[PDB]
RNA sequence: CAAGGAACUCUGCAAAUUAACCCCGUAAGUUAGCGAGAAGGGGUGCUUAUGUAAAAGUAAGCCGCAGUGAAGAACGAGGGG
RNA sequence: AGCGAAAUUCCUAGUCGGGUAAAUUCCGUCCCGCUUGAAUGGUGUAACCAUCUCUUGACUGUCUCGGCUAUAGACUCGGUG
RNA sequence: ACCUCGAUGUCGACUCAUCUCAUCCUCGAGCUGAAGCAGGUUCGAAGGGUUCGGCUGUUCGCCGAUUAAAGAGAUACGUGAGUUGGGUUCAAACCGUCGUGAGACAGGUUGGUCCCUAUCUAUUGUGCCCGUAGGAAGAUUGAAGAGUGUUGCUUCUAGUACGAGAGGACCGAAGCGAGGACACCUCUUAUGCUCCAGUUGUAGCGCCAGCUGCACCGCUGGGUAGUAACGUGUCUAUUAGAUAAACGCUGAAAGCAUCUAAGUGUGAAACUAUCUCAAAGAUUAAUCUUCCCAUUUCGCAAGAAAGUAAGAGCCGUCAAAGACGAUGACGUUGAUAGGUUACAGGUGUAAGCAUAGUGAUAUGUUGAGCUGAGUAAUACUAAUUGCUCGAGGACU
């Protein structure tokens, strides 16, 4: 689903494209990363323009997984394409916009600023 | 194998 | 002892609701949802068209795919299921009960309304 | 390990329970192996239960598993299925062949049986 | 691999001990002096009453 | 414990909703009532326990000591007996149903015979790691792993007791604990209860108290259908 | 064979795409011969009309998620010894 | 002369820079070259290599991580052995 | 230089581990150069866990990011009759050096075969026979055992105790996680070769149409049942008894003092049980219940020729089982298999016909036809009007 060495491309507008995953938070050996798991990420391909350039390690939230999950409720959120988001340590993003759809679950992780400026959430 | 060396 | 098997249809008769109409693999339809923030309930809207019908009872689920700002979003939906609307907009001509073509096909991915 | 024989694949089978019904109908008494005769006998039944209907439908659908015998040719074996057999068998439901269990054989000692029809 | 001292005649005995061949049911046929095997015809073609195989 | 147990058979598992919008997965078990046969007291067998039976069957069929038994004790003549230890308050020739032992949410512990699977690998009954796919595997390349404990008398020289090996799956008699009962059926006489339940169905189910939360309990409400036509 | 896509591992070893025809476009470097099928793309089904002997080509229409629908056809680039 | 940690280099994981999130490998320069070196040839070299090595796009059960199906064996039975 | 050359197969990696504690973490305590968080040190403690990658063949090492940590060692520096060959190292060749030469180099490079069908033992399963002073059927208890025992994050307690300001709790409670395990196919997927639909080439059923065979199940898109995880449920506790380190009261010896001599205690993932599983082959062969037996009776007086009537077995159709065997349900007073009917699911408008169209084709008949396992009814087919073993309860 979303695990160690993954490359996606970015929900917002910090610079950057296209991230790497380098290794996934909790306890040891996670090797899977949900919707909300912060992951330590890498930046491969980025525009040059922007407050990050590429070579740069960053703390991202996923917001898209193609996988997806089936929710406690029974709903079943999926998607075609894996996306995320970055913070400089904080539940506050870095980001000026975020594109696209971002999952319910994240109400469960804070990071209120997400909600608040997302197109519409799913 | 051999050449138990 | 003996037994007919039916009894798993006897303990389902207590979570059903009459009011869903037919639409089989291909139909424009809309669901909304009760979202609990708070004890203030919210009505989400959600379009879609018709993606798989299958199930033997409760396990009749469907799916339902809408697309925002070049993004395509896919959920499931349990037929059976409170607090969830369901209502048929537009029907079309599908020769498939289940559409697995349409995940790689977005800008003239519609289908022709039935005649 | 590697090019050793195809053995028993899905066609084999297929033939074998095609031929052994057509053989069937032909005569009326075949000399198989029991587990084979389990085999040919669920193709069997549903044919000569289908045979009942006498129309073009189940004329075309009953043709995917008849074949030609040395006696008579496909077209003739046919005909003769819905002249004698099918309007013969109506007031019965289902269950019309049999298997009777012989001695073991002679070269390799397996189970050989009896497959017949019952008036 | 290979056996590294000889098995004598008591290793094969032992190991033979339970080898031998049992007895298969028979039953007498009521229209044919045979004795012939349980639930099965014998070579002259009747499962009592129905028949079904040639004579000989 | 005072801990209480009847019998089932389970008929199959399907879902049923519930409040603050929560799918939960049930299994769906037969509860034939059961008949008391009788009171293992602590004063003659030195044992507190409750001997039950269930599956009753033509008389007829049914072998003759098991028939002079319940002929004597004057019970329903039924296919199978089982005792429950540590079970009081009880007289011969009693009535048992699930609906004087259970609350509506109260935990419980369900217990069944493992579906059985035919003689399995060693990978696949230990969950082990297959080995190596490519750069040459040998002629094995699914198999124990080493055994080895060592080379040489000084350490060695046998193969460890009980080690995980390969051999017999399943058909062995396992528990799962900690179950939220949900849904009882006197009209129809059923018990649906929530999770997964270890055993094929048209086996033998054991619905115990939970030995770790005897006696707790836990609110459940099924969902009601308000869209109504 | 889900998602990830070399994290495997002595190293992409093995395994996966690319194949046929037709139509576009092709570098750095050079001994000016090549490199080169470079790279990177588009069409291929059916019917009708036109078009030649047939094809090819064009247009109109039709169906299927998919049309050398099956079967046989080169993974590529950059740097070094 | 030329070339130069090169298949040559002991100290060596020499220094620095490029490449990577992170580099005893790779590329470019610096040269107390322990022992480079001129027909036992030295340097550069277009095309080629079932040669070796490094990076990379697609690519995939190599892998995170195991599962199913089909056979032919292996397993029971009959004959030989 | 003691055992091995009439061969004892040598590193590392992979899987699988097991053991010791001189503890890497979690745990308890003392001291402090312990204000509180975070520490330092020492004692007691082995139940569990103790990461993923780049470099190099590598252990080691360096580096990067995590976490509770990335422990020290051993087991022929664990294990090639379980894998690999990256190397020392076999024959080829090269660069540098030594050698006047064949050639050599702890100088380095490119290429280079890993044999073995399991006897005993040991082990994981699964059985036949026999045994427990009658047999059979069940249900039991438990002698000795096996497995499970890892923890993080956020919030309240409270910015309270502490400190001054920065900073910041012990003690408990609540919610959600990772890893491992037991299961289970309702949802999600993977598979699903006698399922469905579409589809190219080709040879046939004489041609149209419709089918059949073949081309990796011919290919493609779905998909019954079953089996699976990436899926969902739970397990990771609580407490009792005796204890280590330590902590005490009372108390003299030794009028004081003193945790000890008597006594009475507190005290931890350790220890016995509390959880799960199996178990009377526990020969020391255990307990209870129901059911069965009665044909005089002789020879070398032994209870002997009649050996159930309780039941079991032979054989048969099967799977909730399954390599074989067993186990489990049923054997004409039957629902075990097969067929038929009905239904569920899947698939998606069978074929023919009618109409529109010059033609690919389109609409109605039609949510129709089809279907291995799915659910249940139904004696139509299969399980015969069969055969064998099997009782007189030894003495006190």
């Amino acid at each position: 689903m979303v695990s160690f060495m993954t490359r996606l491309n970015v929900a917002d507008n910090t610079g950057a494209k296209q991230v790497g995953i380098i290794k996934v938070l909790g306890s040891t050996r996670k090797r899977y990363a949900f919707l909300g798991d912060v992951v330590v990420v890498s930046v491969k391909d980025a525009i040059p323009s922007g407050m990050v350039k590429k070579g740069q390690v960053l703390r991202a939230v996923i917001v898209r997984t193609k996988k997806g999950q089936q929710r406690k409720d029974g709903t079943h959120l999926k998607f075609d394409d894996n996306a995320c988001v970055l913070i400089k340590e904080d539940k506050s993003p870095r980001g000026t916009r975020i594109f696209g759809p971002v999952a319910r679950e994240l109400r469960e992780r804070g990071y209120n600023k997400i909600l608040s400026l997302a197109v519409e959430v799913v | 194998a051999a050449t138990v060396v | 002892k003996i037994n007919k098997q039916a009894l798993i249809d006897l303990v389902e008769q207590k979570q059903l609701k009459a009011y869903v109409p037919e639409f089989s693999a291909g139909d424009e339809v809309n669901v909304a949802i009760k979202l609990k923030e708070k004890e203030k309930v919210r009505i989400q809207n959600f379009t879609g068209t018709v993606l798989r019908r299958r199930g033997k009872g409760i396990s009749e689920t469907f799916i339902v795919r809408k697309t925002t700002d070049g993004i395509p979003i896919e959920k499931n939906f349990q037929i059976h299921n409170p607090n969830i609307s369901i209502e048929l907009k537009r029907r079309g001509k599908v020769r498939r009960a289940y559409i697995s073509y349409m995940r790689e096909r977005s800008g003239k991915a519609a289908k022709i309304k039935e005649r | 390990s590697y090019i050793n024989k195809p053995g028993k694949t899905s066609a084999w089978r297929v033939m074998t329970v095609r031929q052994q019904v057509s053989a069937v109908l032909a005569y009326g008494k075949i000399e198989t192996t029991l587990k084979k005769a389990k085999n040919t006998q669920k193709r069997l039944d549903k044919l000569i239960t289908l045979a009942k209907v006498d129309n073009f439908n189940n004329r075309r659908q009953v043709k995917k598993w008849l074949l030609n015998t040395n006696l008579f040719d496909v077209d003739q074996l046919m005909d003769h299925l819905f002249s004698k057999v099918a309007p013969k068998y109506e007031k019965t439901p289902g269950g019309y062949s049999r298997v009777l269990k012989l001695g073991p054989r002679r070269g390799d000692a397996t189970e050989m049986a009896i497959l017949q029809l019952t008036d | 691999a290979v056996q590294q001292r000889r098995s004598s005649k008591h290793r094969r005995d032992k190991r033979r001990s339970h080898d031998a061949l049992t007895a298969q049911a028979l039953s007498v046929c009521q229209k044919c002096g045979k004795k012939k095997l349980f639930h099965r015809v014998c070579s002259c073609g009747m499962y009592g009453d129905l028949r079904v195989k040639k004579a000989y | 414990m005072e801990i209480r147990g009847i019998f089932g058979v389970k008929v199959g598992m399907s879902q049923v909703f519930t409040t603050n919008n929560e799918r939960l997965p049930i299994t769906v078990i037969y509860c034939e009532p059961n008949q008391v046969a009788g009171v293992k007291t602590e004063a003659k067998d030195k044992y507190s326990a409750t001997l039950l039976s269930f599956d009753t069957v033509e008389n007829k069929k049914l072998n003759k000591p098991q028939q002079g038994f319940f002929e004597k004790n004057n019970l329903k003549p039924t296919k199978h007996l089982q005792e429950i230890r540590n079970m009081t308050g009880f007289e011969m020739g009693q009535q048992i149903t699930p609906q004087n032992l259970f609350q509506v949410g109260e935990y419980v512990d369900v217990s069944a015979i493992s579906k059985g699977r035919g003689f399995t690998g060693a990978i696949k009954r230990w969950n082990f790691k297959i080995g190596p796919l490519g750069h040459g595997a040998g002629y094995p390349h699914r198999f124990q792993g080493s055994v080895q404990a060592g080379r040489g008398g000084a350490s060695a020289q046998r193969v460890f007791k009980g080690k995980k090996m390969s051999g017999h799956y399943g058909h062995e008699k396992v528990t799962v604990q900690n179950l939220r009962i949900v849904g009882f059926d006197e009209a129809n006489m059923l018990v649906l209860v929530s999770g997964a339940i270890a055993g094929p169905e048209g086996g033998v189910v054991l619905i115990r108290t939970a030995k770790k939360k005897p006696g707790v309990v836990k609110p459940i409400e099924l969902a009601v259908q308000t869209e109504k036509a």
